[PDB]
């Protein structure tokens, strides 16, 4: 939780890392997706990258950012200190993230962070001893109607009650991989019990194309 | 001239895929209206693309509802040497909204329409879709989308064969509210920390890579195609007069069916809880209070719920705002203050710390929220906090700080005795 | 011609376009309030000190970074532009650390004499304060970083006038740090300017810790001899003793900097 | 025939974690030419 780096035997500027040459291959898609002269707006996309390559962010691997992008180091360190997704940390194989903000809070996210400590034996912020699991909280997905929900890795799991979670890493254990999306009986965001518009099947090319084009 | 808003009809509905149960790729896409007759709207050229934004009356649908056509008619001049780009907010973190979530996922060609249709109007080379990092799936969505639009040679070199490049990328963020804010979203875009800009200079003249630029939401781009198609005429026919056409609203909270749903503008606030949503939790008369546009928004208490409209005008005049139309619905049971004070830490942990004002104001409403919910102050201190919240608004660089304070106004305006009465019992059981 | 007429509580100045709101104040005598600006580095805008109303318009500007407008009325004084700087004042104090007794810049801080002279007289802040750990960025200046006011002066200075990249911001919100995040020197040849520019006592010259206040020194204007520039210098002095050598201005030679040599 | 009461948005269940960037590297190839500040960096 700090934002200050002290170097240790497994993060230090020594740690290995690099890129693998698919990955390479990978950055020059990023990198060429901006105006030449300002190749250092694929520190974002590029950052991400080495996290999903390494699961983590060692401060070597921000090095090798900068190097590549032939940018300050300092300005790779700001800006992996400012977004909240990239871990500075290793994290377990699942990164558990119940959004626990008001419209979430007040369909009992509660209820789903409680269910995941007692199931998975930890509190908030912490990981499995056999680093299979991260649990945390965050603000707001962009799922609110299908609240309560969490995000695991890439994945949403949606309208989520105690049951639902457990079953869900009962799974994640198992080696299985659930499907993500609501599990309550709906499919994304309509209201339960019937579709109360989208009924009719949608008109055709050219209704109600006004005159003149 | 309406009297009364509401009931739109399916064949008026613009995002008919809202759910998902039709064909998201190309061929659905096309089935259902989409990239008909772009070339021929790309013809008529930005100025007749300008007009028909203009007349359609829209406006933003981002949060801050300024006129659509007028923003972007402030990149319809000659160029000066520089590019000049389309940004679309993709962000989507205001609490309580997830309407650009489905319309991404399930309708991703009516955005990349809407890039191009857009784009021609404010005669940008390219448009950068700025999603935030968390929705990966919807992202890969939206690339499927794009590289089949660039397979069929709907978007790219000579689009839609109407001899026009153009080229849409996908940029994802990496976690950060803030950088739904439009400058900070474009800093954001160029490799730095999502700190908003101060303006002048305005977007549309110094912009991503310092270039001309317009920001422009999800919905307010995916609407432009079909606006140009049926006509801004036929846009305008829904909603009040400055309040036109149909909305994204998304229903949570305490509602039997949270949904999102697609209704007219102007709307009753209570017609569309119990029309689509089920109803509020154990009947209207549980009702409490409602967050009409998501968390930046002071909440209105059931009395102001029974008649207000889903409108810009009708939510100001009730001192709220319409916002992104997140309509958030809490039940008698809600701790009021409890649910107030979880947003103040939501805009505590979001601030981009760069200014003074949001920096160490938003904490210290955060320090002071969290004691009146257990009740340890004392009066005085309401009256205090209201000053502080306003020390915040209209002080800071970016209308962060201004959504913070909102919702602090809003618990005092309405609920003063509710606040009072908590310190009442904390003073009682700890003397 | 090309001058464009404005007005600072209706006195009318002819300035250049481009010429901020502040720059047009200062035309006519009148310093406004500041933390981030700093006339020799890029335009920052985030201390918002600078809030100023203009006539017929609700919502202050940020003076140090607003271009004026032709016919515009700059209120300096107006009871809007005063609770603006009041209520700033009152932000920026309530994280700070009452340590100006053990705080070498107390006495010619600008934190304390415009806190007197544009803040409020009193507090009404109940909570704790912010701590923050302190940074090792070498033997020259020593960083106390809880009275950092996060007005990024010294990141400005080192990128653009040092040329050197390594001062910076991590984390975010109230949280957010200045500093090199990793352990590292800030050794350049101009380090030790960041001591003068800091408006606070976060960064302060190690050689003259606690040593002396400003108000018992006595200020000769001499020149500096440790190169060829000829940089013009302030030797401080107190009771026959040289106490450290500051900058001072001079346009055509160092302007308001000088080497970590001089100093 | 018609249907409204499925989900037909099941591919993203088989996405994984470099779906995103393989496309982008895909998309490469339809690009215009990036446009040029005249300069290596702002610092060149
Ligand atoms: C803290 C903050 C977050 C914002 N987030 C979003 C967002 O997620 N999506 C969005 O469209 N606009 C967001 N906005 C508003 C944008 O700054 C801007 O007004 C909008 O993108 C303009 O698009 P429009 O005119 O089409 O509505 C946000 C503003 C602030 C201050
Ligand atoms: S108001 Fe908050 S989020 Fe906006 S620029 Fe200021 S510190 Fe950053
Ligand atoms: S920086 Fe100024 S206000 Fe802060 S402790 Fe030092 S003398 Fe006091
Ligand atoms: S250390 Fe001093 S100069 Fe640097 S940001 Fe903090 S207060 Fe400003
Ligand atoms: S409040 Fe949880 S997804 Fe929005
Ligand atoms: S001096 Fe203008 S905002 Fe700091
Ligand atoms: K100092």
């Amino acid at each position: 939780a700090l934002f200050v780096h002290r170097d240790t035997p497994e993060n230090n500027p020594e740690t290995p890392f690099d890129f693998t040459p698919e990955n390479y291959k990978r950055i020059e898609a990023i990198v060429k997706n901006y105006p030449e002269g300002h190749k250092a707006a694929a520190v974002l996309p590029v950052l991400d990258l080495a996290q999903r390559q390494n699961g983590w962010l060692p401060i070597s691997a921000m090095n090798k950012v900068a190097e590549i992008l032939q940018v300050p180091p300092m300005r790779v360190y700001e800006v992996a200190t400012f977004y909240t997704m990239y871990n500075r940390k290793p994290v377990g194989k699942y990164h558990i993230q119940v959004c626990t903000t008001t419209p979430c809070m007040l369909r009992n996210s509660d209820s789903i962070l409680e269910a995941i400590q007692k199931k998975l034996g930890i509190k908030v912020g912490e990981t499995t001893p056999d680093k299979l699991f991260t649990l945390i909280e965050v603000e707001c997905l962009g799922a609110c109607v299908n609240a309560p929900m969490v995000q695991i890795n890439d994945n949403y799991y949606e309208d989520l009650t105690p049951k639902d979670i457990e079953e869900i890493i009962d799974e994640l254990k198992a080696g299985k991989i659930p499907k993500p999306g609501p599990r309550s009986g709906r499919f994304s965001c309509e209201p339960a019990g019937g579709l109360t518009s989208l009924t009719e099947p949608p008109k055709g090319p050219g209704f109600g194309v006004q005159a003149g084009l | 001239k309406k009297t009364s808003f509401g009931s739109l009809k399916d064949e008026d509905r613009i995002f008919t895929n809202l759910y998902g149960r039709h064909d998201w790729r190309l061929k659905g896409a096309q089935s259902r209206g989409d990239w008909y007759k772009t070339k021929e709207i790309l013809l008529k050229g930005p100025d007749w693309i300008l007009g028909e934004v203009k007349t359609s009356g829209l406006r933003g649908r981002g949060g801050a509802g300024f006129p659509t056509g007028l923003k972007w008619s402030f990149m319809n001049k000659p160029s000066d040497g520089r590019p000049k780009y389309l940004v679309v907010n993709a962000d989507e973190g205001e609490p309580g909204t997830c309407k650009d979530r489905e319309i991404i996922r399930h309708d991703p060609h009516k955005l990349v329409e809407g890039c191009l249709v857009g784009g021609r109007a404010m005669g940008a080379r390219a448009a950068y879709i700025y999603i935030r990092g968390e929705f990966y799936n919807e992202a890969s969505n939206l690339q499927v989308a794009i590289r089949e639009a660039y397979e069929a040679g709907l978007i790219g070199k000579n689009a839609c064969g109407s001899g026009y490049d153009f080229d849409v990328f996908v940029v994802r963020g990496a976690g950060a509210y803030i950088c739904g804010e439009e400058t900070a979203l474009i800093e954001s875009i160029e490799g730095k920390q999502g700190k908003p800009r101060l303006k002048p200079p305005f977007p549309a003249d110094v912009g991503v890579f310092g270039c001309p630029t317009t920001v422009a939401n999800v919905e307010t781009v995916a609407v432009s195609p079909t606006i140009c198609r049926r006509g801004g005429a036929w846009f305008a026919s829904f909603g009040r007069e400055r309040n036109s056409g149909t909305k994204l609203f998304n229903i949570s909270g305490h509602v039997n069916n949270p949904c999102t749903v697609e209704e007219e503008m102007s709307v009753p606030l209570k017609e569309l809880i119990e029309k689509h949503a089920g109803g509020v939790t154990g009947g209207w008369d549980n009702l409490l209070a409602v967050i009409p546009g998501g968390s930046s928004t002071p909440l209105i208490p059931k009395s102001v719920c029974e008649t207000v409209l889903m409108d810009f005008d009708a939510l100001i005049q009730a001192q709220t705002g319409l916002g992104t139309a997140a309509v958030i619905v809490m039940d008698r049971s809600t701790d009021i203050v409890k649910a107030i004070a979880r947003l103040i830490e939501f805009y505590k942990h979001e601030s981009c710390g760069q200014c003074t004002p949001c920096r160490e104001g938003v904490d210290w409403m955060n320090k002071v929220m969290a004691r009146f919910v257990r009740g340890d102050a004392r009066p005085a201190e309401i009256d205090s906090l209201w000053e502080i919240s306003k020390q915040i608004e209209g002080h800071t660089i970016c209308a962060l700080g201004d959504g913070a304070a909102w919702p602090v106004q809003g618990l005092i305006r309405h609920f003063r005795p509710e606040l009072e009465e908590r310190m009442q019992q904390f003073a009682q059981q700890h003397q | 011609s090309n001058l464009i007429e404005v007005f600072v509580d209706g006195q009318s100045v002819m300035v250049e376009p481009g010429t901020t709101v502040l720059q047009a104040c200062e035309k006519v005598g009148m310093q406004i309030p500041r933390f981030c600006y700093h006339e020799r580095l890029s335009v920052a805008g985030n201390c918002r000190m600078c809030l100023v109303e203009i006539e017929k318009a609700p919502k202050v500007v940020a003076a140090c970074a607003m271009p004026v407008m032709k016919g515009w009325n700059i209120l300096t004084n107006s009871e809007k532009t005063k609770k603006a700087r009041e209520g700033v004042m009152e932000f920026l104090l309530a994280n700070h650390p009452l340590d100006c007794p053990i705080c070498d810049q107390g006495g010619e801080c600008d934190l304390q004499d415009q806190s007197m002279m544009f803040g409020s007289d009193r507090s009404r802040f109940l909570e704790g304060k912010r701590a923050v750990e302190d940074k090792n960025i070498g033997p020259l200046v020593k960083t106390i970083m809880t009275r950092c006011i996060q007005c990024t002066r010294c990141i400005r200075f080192a990128s653009e006038i040092a040329g050197v990249d390594d001062l910076g911001t991590t984390g975010r919100g109230n949280d957010m740090q200045v500093g090199t995040y990793i352990e590292k020197m800030f050794m350049s040849e101009l380090s030790g300017n960041i001591i003068d520019i800091c408006p606070v006592g976060a960064l302060t010259s190690k050689p003259y810790a606690f040593t002396a206040r400003p108000w018992e020194t006595r200020k000769t204007e001499s020149i500096d001899v440790m190169d060829a520039v000829g940089s013009n210098i302030v030797v401080s002095t107190r009771t026959g003793e040289v106490m450290r050598i500051l900058p001072r201005m001079h346009e055509d030679i160092n302007e308001e900097w000088i080497s970590d040599k001089t100093r | 025939p018609f249907d409204n009461t499925t989900y037909k948005n099941l591919q993203h269940h088989d996405y994984s974690t470099y779906t995103f960037l393989d496309l982008n590297l895909d998309l490469s190839k339809f690009r215009m030419p990036q446009p040029s500040s005249g300069r290596e960096s702002p610092r060149h």
